[PDB]
């Protein structure tokens, strides 16, 4: 990796675009727990039948699997076999989390967390 | 005595375990940086050649 | 009682341990409801069909009874007919709480309270 580029080109150094997470003022609750799959940052997380931290996905099998009850929001990534500090309470952004498809709109993203300490609202 | 005895207390015996610094004696320099990372450069210059 | 001792002997006054209960920084919510059975100190409580405070025991039914959900954590002991001031919020110890059998490992003791304000984490 050593060639001093002699040409003439425009380019960007980067583009910073801040990721505000909190949409309210309620209290935050945290815990570390053992992972079962590969988790990104701020991805919604359930618990499988063994007690790991599998990332959240509805429609998992007839009978709903325990991967459908979403529980937490991650804070740092981990491989399968590391333990994950994850959030349990607060008020978080509608668009900073990593969801997946078929869970697009605001009504479904709040219907995931209608009951918990975690609440999801709109930034202004 | 009677209902219950009296007591003279002596000093508190405090078993206290420490872990003294044996390995830190080779780490003299302290750097309190506010930035993110710490860059090093190592250069090896092979001159002993015919 | 009546005679003092003149002789020489020894004894232990006894021993004392701390029992730590809290493990985090959630808000704490309390309530006193009337109890249905004897409850020890720091025992997990359910609510039966009559609205009383039966101490929690799962596998109670082909539909499970409303004792199968756990709600509170007691703070002072009370017999049947007395009311029990229990906890609804906070973060509590894994080991100081009075569980019972078949609920022994770590993962079950959090899958009881995945959803509520109450969260049960390990002391370091």
């Amino acid at each position: 990796t050593s060639l001093p580029n002699y040409l003439a080109g425009n380019g960007d150094l980067g583009s910073w675009e801040p990721t505000q997470i909190f949409a309210g003022e309620a209290d935050i609750v945290t815990e570390g727990g053992a992972a079962g799959a590969d988790i990104e940052i701020y991805q919604v997380i359930a618990k499988n039948a063994a007690g790991a931290m599998v990332p959240h996905d509805p429609t998992a099998t007839e009978v709903p699997a325990p991967q459908s009850v979403a529980i937490g929001i991650a804070a740092q990534p981990a491989k399968s076999g590391q333990n994950v500090p994850y959030y349990i309470g607060g008020v978080f952004n509608h668009a900073a989390l990593g969801w997946h498809a078929s869970l697009d709109t605001l009504a479904k993203r709040q219907a995931v967390f209608d009951r918990t300490n975690i609440h999801i609202g709109n930034l202004y | 005595a009677g209902l219950y005895t009296t007591y003279q207390l002596l000093e508190v015996q405090r078993k206290l375990k420490t872990l003294p610094a044996f390995f830190l004696q080779w780490f003299p320099r302290q750097i309190n940086f506010q930035e993110d990372m710490i860059a090093f450069d190592k250069v090896i210059q092979d001159v002993t050649r015919v």
